[PDB]
C-alpha cells in the first residue's frame, strides 16, 4: 500500500487481478489491540427457580 | 555319488567335520539321541550339513527317521543308483 | 447441493480450435504463470525484521510459566495440587508441608518443560492463580537440564515477568 | 604419582586398539605412504596388544575394587605377536598390498623428523618409531585383567570392528573368518 | 478343551514347523552375517539361533508354538529382506548389558530385588 | 597453443580447488559417516545392480539421429556450391529421410517407454 | 599477456557465479512473497562469500564404497568444462577465436554430461545412479534437438564462427526471422542445463540430491558453481545466437554492457521459470523433445536450408 | 603476540562463515515440522539469515529434530546424524524431542534426542512458535559465533 | 451484555468463486504477430 502507481500498474497488469483492492498485507483496518472488557451472557441454568438439576 | 562306499566315507567324513559330535565314539551304527547325546537341532543341523555336501533337498518326513550314518548313507543309496 | 468439477467439454468452432492450438503453440498458460510470478516480484514481502520485530500476540498466549505472587509479597501457591492432577503429560511435581508459620505452602513445586505440552491447562485450574503460563517464549536453553524448573525459577519467572502476566490476566480474565 | 599418592591405581597397557586408536589405524596407513617400513623387518620386537572395553572394565572394575588401592596393573591381551606378523594380519583383515622392506635405524627416524615438523597433529615422529618398535615386556609379577575379573579379548575378534573402515568396496563386505590369524609367540 | 487350531492338528505337526524354521534360519545367518556387515563369526549368530529356539523349548502345547513358528517367521522376513538393520539384529546380542547378579549374595549386595 | 594453455589452466584451477577442499578442513573419518545414504536406513543390496533401461528403443535410435547431425550440418557449407538445386534436392530428401524414420518409430510405438 | 587475459576471463566469471547465487536466492525470495538475504552483508551482498568459505572448510568425506578416482575426477572435470565454455563467446572479441566455435560449445556441452554421469556411478549409491540415467535420459532427449536448432540458426549466418554472428546481426536481431527457433532453442537450454522445470537429475523431491548426493562440501561446490557457470554462460551464448547488439569497432564496452544486461536478463528469465512452474516428469521430458520439438525443428530445418536458396540471400562463409 | 591475533582473526572469519551460511537438512518428524515449515514461511524467513535447506546430509550443517523421536526411527536419526560432516549441530525442537514430552512415558517413543545424538540447542514449546525457533536458531548462530577453535589449536 | 457478535445488517457480501479473468488476445492475431515478425525478419 505504499507502492506507486507505475509499480502497481504494471502489478496489476502481470496478475490481471485488481490489488490495491484486495491486499493480502493487513493495515490499519483490522481489530484494535486493546478491546474495551466484555460482559459476557450466562447460561439458562443460571436462575434462581424452577432450576432443579434432576429436571 | 558312483559307489556306496565313497557316499559312506563322505558322510563319515562330513560327520566328524561336525563338531559337537566326539569322532572316536562314531561308528556307523551309531545312534546321535541316546549314543552321541545330541539334541534334535544337532541332527537337523547335521542333515543340512549332508545337503552342503550331496546337494539335494532332503523333506521332513525322510529326515525324521535318519538316527544313524547307516541309515543316512541308505537313504542317500535309495535317492541314488549305486 | 454438489457440483461438477472437471466436466467441461471444449468448443469445437475453428475459433476455439484455433485458440487452443495458439495456446499450446505459443504457451498462453505458461506466460500466464510468468506474469503471476512476476506480479508477486514487484510486491511487498511479508517478511517482518525478527529480532527486531516481533510476530504478533494476544494476552491469551500461553509460553513460559511462572509463579504468580499477592500484591503483598506473598506467593499464590497454596500446594493443593490441581496443576498436577490435571496436568496432561504429568509435567509438575508438587511436595509440600506447613512451613513455619502454619501457612499451606510448597517445598517443591517442579515443572519439566521439556515433559510440558504448553496446553494451559495449570493457569486455568489453579483457583488462585498462582502458575500461569505467561508471555515469554524466547527461553530456548543450550543444555537439558537448564530446562528443568524448580519453584525458585518459576517465582523469579513470576518476579521477572509480573508487569506483564498482571496486565494480561487484567485484559483477558473476564473471559476465563 | 606412587610417590605423590602412595594408595594411587597405576596401570600398565601395552598397546590399545580400538576404533579412534592410533595403533591399527597408523598400521593401517601405511598403505599411503609406501610399502610400510620396519626395523629389522619387524621381526626382533614383541607385541601383546590389548582392546580397549578390556582396559576400560579393568579401569571400573579397578574403581569397585578396594584391593586394588596401591596395586600396579599391568593390561594386556592375550595373545603376543611379533610386529611383523600383526602388521601381516592388520594388512590382511584390510586386504591391503603387503609388502615390507626392511628400514635401517638411523634412516627411519629421519622419516620420522620429517613427519613432526608440522604444526598440526604429526602423522608420526621418531618417539613413534621408537614405541612401535620396543618390544612389550613381560612383568608377570603385577596382576593383569584376569586379577579384576576382566576377560582379556583377543584381536581376532575386535580387528575386523577396527579394521573395516581401511576396506576399500571390492573387498568391504568380507567376513571375520575370512583371514588365516597372525603367528603367536 | 475342544479348541481350534491355528496350523497345527497335535505335537507332530508343529515339531515340523519349527524344524523346517530352525533350517531356514540356519540357511540365513551366513547372510545375515554378510550383508549386515556383522562383527560377529557364523557360529556365533548360528549359537545365538540355538539359544532363541531353546529358550521356548518347554512349550506343550500346539497352538502356542504354532504362533512362535509365525512370529520366528515374522522376524526371519524382517531379516531376509532388510527391514531390520545392524542395532536390530545385534540387539539379540546384549552386549551393552552388565552381566546381573545371579547369586543370593551379589543379589544381597547390590539391592532388593529376588 | 593458447588453447592448451587455457584447457591447462582450467584444469589446474579446478583441480587446486580440489586438493585445498580435501586438505584444508579437519576430518573425523569413521565407518558410519561414509555409508551409503539411503535415507537413513540400511540400503538393501548394491547400487551397482542391473538398472533397467526403459528408453532402450529411443538410447538405440538416438545413436542412428546423432549421425544425421554429422550429414546435415555442412549445410552452411553446402549452400556456397555451384550445383545448388541438385544440393537442395539432396539436403531435403536427408531431412526427409530423417522424418520419415521418425514418423516409423511413431506408429509402431517406438517413442514409447516399455512396462 | 595471454595467461593474465584467461585469469581475467575466468576468475570475473567465478565472482559472477558466486553473486548469481546471491540474486538467484534474492529474486527466488521476492517472487516468492519473502526476502532472500540481507543479514549476513549489506542487503545480503556477502552471503556467497560466506557461502564460499563455508563449502571449503566443511569436512570432504569421501564414501565407503565410493570409487575414489572418478568421484575426484568428475567436479574437477565439471568445473573445467565450465570454465573452458566461455573461451569461444565473444565479448566483443572472444578469448580464443575459433572457426568453428559453435561445434566447440556443442562437443564440450557433450563432453560436460560426464562430470553428472560419472559423479552418479561414482558414488556408489541408488539415488545417484537414478540422478545418472535420468541425465542419459535427459542428454538423450535434448542433444537430437539442440545441433539441429543451431544448425537452423546458423543457415543464416554462413558458419560456426560466433564471432560473425555479430556482423550477421547487424541490421535486425536474428530472433525476428527464427523465433520458433528461438522459443526452442531456450527450451533446449534449459533441458541442457537441468534447470527447472528440467531439473530432473538433482531432484529434490523424487530423488535426494541425484548425482550429487553423497558429494558433501568442496567437491558439492564444484558442481553448483560449474551449473551456475554453464547457465550464465548459456544465457550469453542464446544473447549471442539471437539477441546480437550493436558493435562499435572503435568502442567495444557499448557492446560489452549491451550483451551483458541482455544476458542478465536472461539469467532472470531463468530464475523466474524456476520459480514458476512445475517439474516434469523425466519422460514427458523425452516425449517433448522428439515428440514435438523435433518433427517441428525437421520442419524449420528444411524451411531454413531452402529459404536462403528461395531468396538469394545465402549468407557469404566468409 | 601477533600469532594469537591472527588466529583469532581467522577464528572470526570460519565462525562468521559457520554461522552465516547454516544450511538445515530437510527432516521433520511431526507437529513441529509444519512450524518449522512456518519458520521457512514469508513472515519468518529463514532465508534471509542464510539458513536454507538441504536435503542430503552430506550437504547440511545443522539438524533441527522436529518432531517426536520414536524407536523405530532412532537408529535413521542416528545414521542420518552420522552421515553429517562436521562441524554439524543439533537443534531439539519441541518437548517431544527435548525430554519425551507429552508421550514421554510411552513404550515407543525415545524420551528425548539426546539419548541419540549431541544437541547443542534445546527449542522448548509443544510446538515452539516459528519465532521461538528463530529464536533458537540465532542463538545456535551465536553459540558458533563464540567457538574458539584456532585459538585452542594454536594454545594446544 | 458485550460479546464479540457480527453487526446489526451483518457483513459484507464475501466472494468466494473463481474469477480467472480470460485475458490476452485471440489466436489468429497472434499468429499474425508472429508471421509478421517472420517476414520482416526474412525481408
Ligand atoms: C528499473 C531500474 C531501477 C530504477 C530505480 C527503481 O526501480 O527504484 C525503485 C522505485 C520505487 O519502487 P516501488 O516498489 O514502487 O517502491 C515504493 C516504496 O514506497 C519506496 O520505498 P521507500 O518508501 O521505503 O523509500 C526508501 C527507498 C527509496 O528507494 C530507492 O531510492 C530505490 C533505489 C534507487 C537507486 O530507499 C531505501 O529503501 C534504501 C535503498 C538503498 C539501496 C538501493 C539500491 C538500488 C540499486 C543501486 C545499487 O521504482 C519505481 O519508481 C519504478 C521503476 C522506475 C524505472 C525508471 C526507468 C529505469
Ligand atoms: C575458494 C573459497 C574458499 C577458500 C578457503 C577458505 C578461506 C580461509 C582459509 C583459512 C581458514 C582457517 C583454517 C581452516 C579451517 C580449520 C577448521 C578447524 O577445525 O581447525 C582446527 C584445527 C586444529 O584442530 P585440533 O587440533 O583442535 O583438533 C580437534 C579435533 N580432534 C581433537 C578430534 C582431533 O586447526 C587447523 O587445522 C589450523 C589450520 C590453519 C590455521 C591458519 C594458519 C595460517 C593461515 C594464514
Ligand atoms: C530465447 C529468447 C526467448 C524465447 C522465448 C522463450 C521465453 C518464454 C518461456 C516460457 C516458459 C517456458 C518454460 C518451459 C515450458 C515447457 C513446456 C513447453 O513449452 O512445451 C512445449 C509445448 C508442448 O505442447 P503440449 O505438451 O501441450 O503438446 C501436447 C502434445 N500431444 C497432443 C501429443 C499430447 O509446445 C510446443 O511443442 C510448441 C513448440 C514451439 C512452437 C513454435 C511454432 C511457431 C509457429 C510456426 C508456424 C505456425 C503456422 C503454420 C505454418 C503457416 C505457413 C503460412
Ligand atoms: C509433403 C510435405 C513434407 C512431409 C514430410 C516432412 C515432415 C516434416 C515433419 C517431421 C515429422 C516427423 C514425425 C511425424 C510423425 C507422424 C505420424 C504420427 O505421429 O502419427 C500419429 C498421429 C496421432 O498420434 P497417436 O497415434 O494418437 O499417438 C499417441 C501418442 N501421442 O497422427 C496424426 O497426428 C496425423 C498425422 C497426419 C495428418 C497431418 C495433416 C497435416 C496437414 C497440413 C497441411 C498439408 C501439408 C502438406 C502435407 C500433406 C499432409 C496430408
Ligand atoms: C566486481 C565487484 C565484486 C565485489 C565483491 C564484493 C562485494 C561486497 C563488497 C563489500 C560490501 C560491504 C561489506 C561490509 C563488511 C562488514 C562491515 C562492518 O561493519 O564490519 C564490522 C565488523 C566488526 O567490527 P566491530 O569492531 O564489531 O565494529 C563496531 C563498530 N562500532 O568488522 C569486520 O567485519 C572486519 C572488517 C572486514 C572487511 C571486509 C570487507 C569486504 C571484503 C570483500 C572482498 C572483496 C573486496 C573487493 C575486491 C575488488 C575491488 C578492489
Ligand atoms: C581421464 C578423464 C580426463 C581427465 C583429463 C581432462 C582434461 C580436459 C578435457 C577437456 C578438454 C578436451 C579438449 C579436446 C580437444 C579440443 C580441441 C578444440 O578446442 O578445438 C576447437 C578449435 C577449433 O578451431 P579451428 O577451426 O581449428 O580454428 C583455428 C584455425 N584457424 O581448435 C582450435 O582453436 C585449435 C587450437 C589448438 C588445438 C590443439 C589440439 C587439441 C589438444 C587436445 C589436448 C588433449 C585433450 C584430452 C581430451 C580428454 C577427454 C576426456
Ligand atoms: C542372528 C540372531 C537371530 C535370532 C533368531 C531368533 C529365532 C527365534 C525363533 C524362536 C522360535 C521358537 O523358539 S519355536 C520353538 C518352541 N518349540 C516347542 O516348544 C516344541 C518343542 N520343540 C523342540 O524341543 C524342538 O527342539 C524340536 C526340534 C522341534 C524337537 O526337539 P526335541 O524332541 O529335542
Ligand atoms: C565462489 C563460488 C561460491 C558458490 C557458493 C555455493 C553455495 C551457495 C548455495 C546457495 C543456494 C542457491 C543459490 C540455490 O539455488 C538453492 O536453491 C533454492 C539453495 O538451496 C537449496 C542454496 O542453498
Ligand atoms: C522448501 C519449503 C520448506 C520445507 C521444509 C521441510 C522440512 C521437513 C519437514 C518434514 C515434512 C515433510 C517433508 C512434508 O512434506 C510434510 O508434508 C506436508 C510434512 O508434514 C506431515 C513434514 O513434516
Ligand atoms: S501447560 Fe499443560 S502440560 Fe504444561 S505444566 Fe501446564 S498443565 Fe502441564
Ligand atoms: S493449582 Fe495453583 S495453588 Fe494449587 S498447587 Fe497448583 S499452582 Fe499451587
Ligand atoms: S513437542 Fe508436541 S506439538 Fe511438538 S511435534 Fe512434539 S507432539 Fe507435536
Amino acid at each position: 500500500a505504499s507502492a506507486t502507481r507505475l509499480i502497481q500498474g504494471l502489478r496489476n497488469w502481470a496478475s490481471g487481478r485488481d490489488l490495491q483492492a484486495k491486499l493480502q498485507l493487513r493495515y490499519q483496518e483490522i481489530s484494535k489491540r486493546t478491546q474495551p472488557p466484555p460482559k459476557l451472557p450466562v447460561g439458562p441454568s443460571h436462575r434462581l427457580s424452577n432450576n432443579y438439576y434432576c429436571a | 555319488p558312483l559307489t556306496l562306499e565313497g557316499i559312506k566315507d563322505r558322510v563319515l567324513y562330513v560327520l566328524k567335520l561336525y563338531d559337537k559330535i566326539d569322532p572316536e565314539k562314531l561308528s556307523v551304527n551309531s545312534h546321535f539321541m541316546k549314543d552321541l547325546g545330541l539334541d534334535s537341532l544337532d541332527q537337523v543341523e547335521i542333515i543340512m550339513a549332508m545337503e552342503d555336501e550331496f546337494g539335494f533337498e532332503i523333506p521332513d518326513i525322510d529326515a525324521e527317521k535318519l538316527m544313524c550314518p547307516q541309515e543316512i548313507v541308505d537313504y542317500i543309496a535309495d535317492k541314488k543308483d549305486v | 447441493t454438489y457440483k461438477y468439477v472437471n466436466l467441461r467439454e471444449p468448443s469445437m468452432d475453428m475459433k476455439s480450435v484455433t485458440d487452443r492450438a495458439a495456446q499450446t503453440l505459443l504457451w498462453t498458460e505458461l506466460i500466464r504463470g510468468l506474469g503471476m510470478t512476476l506480479s508477486y516480484l514487484f510486491r511487498e514481502p511479508a517478511t517482518i525484521n525478527y529480532p527486531f520485530e516481533k510476530g504478533p500476540l494476544s494476552p491469551r498466549f500461553r509460553g513460559e510459566h511462572a509463579l504468580r505472587r499477592y500484591p503483598s509479597g506473598e506467593e499464590r501457591c497454596i500446594a493443593c495440587k490441581l496443576c498436577e492432577a490435571v496436568c496432561p503429560a504429568q509435567a509438575i511435581t508438587i511436595e509440600a508441608e506447613p512451613r513455619a508459620d502454619g501457612s499451606r505452602r510448597t517445598t517443591r513445586y517442579d515443572i519439566d518443560m521439556t515433559k510440558c505440552i504448553y496446553c494451559g491447562f495449570c493457569q486455568e485450574a489453579c483457583p488462585v492463580d498462582a502458575i500461569v503460563e505467561g508471555p515469554n517464549f524466547e527461553f530456548s536453553t543450550e543444555t537439558h537440564e537448564e530446562l528443568l524448573y524448580n519453584k525458585e525459577k518459576l517465582l523469579n519467572n513470576g518476579d521477572k515477568w509480573e508487569a506483564e502476566i498482571a496486565a494480561n490476566i487484567q485484559a483477558d480474565y473476564l473471559y476465563r | 604419582v606412587r610417590e605423590t599418592f602412595p594408595e594411587a591405581t597405576i596401570i600398565k597397557p601395552a598397546d590399545i586398539f580400538g576404533r579412534e586408536d592410533r595403533f591399527l589405524n597408523y598400521f593401517a596407513n601405511i598403505r599411503w605412504f609406501g610399502g610400510v617400513p620396519l626395523i629389522s623387518l619387524g621381526k626382533k620386537t614383541v607385541k601383546q596388544p590389548v582392546y580397549i572395553v578390556d582396559v576400560t572394565k579393568g579401569i571400573i572394575n579397578a574403581i569397585k575394587d578396594p584391593d586394588a588401592r596401591g596395586k600396579t596393573f599391568a593390561f594386556v591381551g592375550p595373545n603376543r605377536y611379533l610386529l611383523f606378523d600383526l602388521v601381516q594380519y592388520v594388512f590382511a583383515v584390510a586386504h591391503r598390498p603387503f609388502l615390507p622392506y626392511p628400514m635401517p635405524h638411523f634412516a627411519y627416524r629421519w622419516i620420522g623428523r620429517l613427519f613432526e615438523i608440522s604444526p598440526f597433529e604429526p602423522w608420526t615422529t621418531r618417539d613413534k618409531v621408537e614405541r612401535i618398535h620396543t618390544t612389550d615386556r613381560t612383568l608377570p609379577h603385577l596382576p593383569g585383567l584376569e586379577d579384576l575379573g576382566v576377560q582379556a579379548t583377543p584381536l581376532e575378534l575386535k580387528a575386523i570392528e577396527v579394521l573395516r573402515r581401511h576396506r576399500t568396496y571390492r573387498w568391504l563386505s568380507s567376513e571375520i573368518e575370512d583371514v588365516q590369524p597372525a603367528k603367536t609367540v | 478343551t475342544s479348541v481350534k487350531p491355528i496350523f497345527s492338528r497335535d505335537m507332530n505337526e508343529a515339531k515340523r514347523r519349527v524344524r523346517e524354521l530352525y533350517r531356514a534360519w540356519y540357511r540365513e545367518v551366513p547372510n545375515t552375517v554378510h550383508l549386515f556387515q556383522l562383527d560377529i563369526s557364523v557360529k556365533q549368530g548360528r549359537d545365538k539361533v540355538r539359544e532363541m529356539f531353546k529358550k521356548n523349548a518347554h512349550v506343550t502345547d500346539p497352538r502356542v508354538v504354532d504362533l512362535l513358528v509365525i512370529k520366528g517367521k515374522m522376524e526371519l522376513e524382517e531379516t531376509i529382506n532388510v527391514w531390520k538393520q545392524r542395532t536390530h539384529v545385534m540387539r539379540f546380542f546384549h552386549e551393552t548389558e552388565a552381566p546381573r547378579p545371579k547369586d543370593f549374595l551379589s543379589k544381597f549386595y547390590v539391592g532388593h530385588d529376588p | 597453443m593458447n588453447l592448451m594453455i587455457t584447457l591447462l589452466t582450467n584444469f589446474t584451477l579446478a583441480t587446486l580447488l580440489v586438493t585445498i577442499a580435501f586438505w584444508l578442513p579437519q576430518l573425523n573419518v569413521y565407518s558410519e559417516k561414509t555409508s551409503p545414504y539411503e535415507c537413513g536406513f540400511d540400503p538393501m543390496g548394491s547400487a551397482r545392480l542391473p538398472f533397467s533401461m526403459k528408453f532402450f528403443l529411443v538410447a538405440i535410435t538416438f545413436l542412428l539421429f546423432d549421425l544425421e547431425i554429422a550429414l546435415l550440418l555442412p549445410l552452411p557449407w553446402a549452400s556456397q556450391t555451384t550445383n545448388l538445386n541438385t544440393m537442395l534436392t539432396m539436403a531435403l530428401l536427408l531431412i526427409f529421410l530423417l522424418a520419415v524414420s521418425l514418423a516409423y518409430e511413431w506408429t509402431q510405438k517406438g517413442l514409447e517407454w516399455t512396462e | 599477456m595471454f595467461m593474465i587475459n584467461v585469469l581475467t576471463l575466468i576468475i570475473p566469471i567465478l565472482l559472477a557465479v558466486a553473486f548469481l547465487t546471491l540474486v538467484e536466492r534474492k529474486v527466488l525470495g521476492y517472487m516468492q512473497f519473502r526476502k532472500g538475504p540481507n543479514v549476513v552483508g549489506p542487503y545480503g551482498l556477502l552471503q556467497p562469500i560466506a557461502d564460499a568459505i563455508k563449502l571449503f572448510i566443511k569436512e570432504p568425506l569421501r564414501p565407503a564404497t565410493s570409487s575414489i578416482s572418478m568421484f575426484i575426477l568428475a567436479p574437477i572435470l565439471a568445473l573445467t568444462l565450465a570454465l573452458t565454455m566461455w573461451i569461444p563467446l565473444p565479448m566483443p572479441y572472444p578469448l580464443i577465436n575459433m572457426n568453428l566455435g559453435v561445434l566447440f560449445m556443442l562437443a564440450m556441452s557433450s563432453l560436460a554430461v560426464y562430470s553428472i554421469l560419472w559423479s552418479g556411478w561414482a558414488s556408489n549409491s541408488k539415488y545417484a545412479l537414478i540422478g545418472a540415467l535420468r541425465a542419459v535420459a535427459q542428454t538423450i532427449s535434448y542433444e537430437v534437438t539442440l545441433a539441429i536448432i543451431l544448425l537452423s540458426v546458423l543457415l543464416m549466418n554462413g558458419s560456426f564462427t560466433l564471432s560473425t554472428l555479430i556482423i550477421t546481426q547487424e541490421q535486425v536481431w536474428l530472433i525476428f526471422p527464427a523465433w520458433p527457433l528461438a522459443m526452442m532453442w531456450f527450451i533446449s537450454t534449459l533441458a541442457e542445463t537441468n534447470r527447472a522445470p528440467f531439473d530432473l537429475t538433482e531432484g529434490e523431491s523424487e530423488l535426494v540430491s541425484g548425482f550429487n548426493v553423497e558429494y558433501a562440501a568442496g567437491p558439492f561446490a564444484l558442481f553448483f558453481m560449474a551449473e551456475y557457470a554453464n547457465i550464465i554462460m548459456m544465457n550469453i551464448f542464446t544473447t549471442t545466437l539471437f539477441l546480437g547488439a550493436f558493435h562499435n569497432p572503435y568502442m567495444p564496452e557499448l557492446y560489452t554492457i549491451n550483451f551483458t544486461i541482455k544476458s542478465l536478463l536472461l539469467s532472470i528469465t531463468f530464475l523466474w521459470i524456476r520459480a514458476s512452474y512445475p517439474r516434469f516428469r523425466y519422460d514427458q521430458l523425452m516425449h517433448l523433445l522428439w515428440k514435438n520439438f523435433l518433427p517441428l525443428t525437421l520442419a524449420l530445418c528444411m524451411w531454413h536450408v531452402s529459404l536462403p536458396i528461395l531468396l538469394s540471400s545465402i549468407p557469404p562463409q566468409t | 603476540s601477533r600469532g594469537e591475533y591472527v588466529v583469532a582473526k581467522l577464528d572470526d572469519l570460519i565462525n562468521w562463515a559457520r554461522r552465516s551460511s547454516l544450511w538445515p537438512m530437510t527432516f521433520g518428524l511431526a507437529c513441529c515440522a509444519v512450524e518449522m515449515m512456518h519458520m521457512a514461511a514469508p513472515r519468518y524467513d529463514m532465508d534471509r539469515f542464510g539458513v536454507v535447506f538441504r536435503a542430503s546430509p552430506r550437504q547440511s550443517d545443522v539438524m533441527i529434530v522436529a518432531g517426536t523421536l520414536t524407536n523405530k526411527m532412532a537408529p535413521a536419526l542416528r545414521k542420518v546424524y552420522d552421515q553429517m560432516p562436521e562441524p554439524r549441530y543439533v537443534v531439539s525442537m519441541g518437548s517431544c524431542a527435548n525430554g519425551g514430552g507429552y508421550y514421554h512415558y510411552s513404550y515407543s517413543v525415545v524420551r528425548g534426542c539426546d539419548r541419540i545424538v549431541p544437541v547443542d540447542i534445546y527449542v522448548p514449546g509443544c510446538p515452539p512458535t516459528a519465532e521461538a525457533l528463530l529464536y533458537g536458531i540465532l542463538q545456535l548462530q551465536k553459540k558458533i559465533k563464540r567457538e574458539k577453535r584456532l585459538r585452542i589449536w594454536y594454545r594446544r | 451484555v458485550k460479546q464479540d457478535m457480527p453487526p446489526v445488517g451483518g457483513y459484507g457480501p464475501i466472494d468466494y468463486k473463481r474469477n480467472l479473468p480470460r485475458r490476452g488476445l485471440s489466436g489468429y492475431s497472434m499468429f499474425a504477430v508472429g508471421i509478421g515478425a517472420l517476414l520482416f525478419g526474412y525481408w
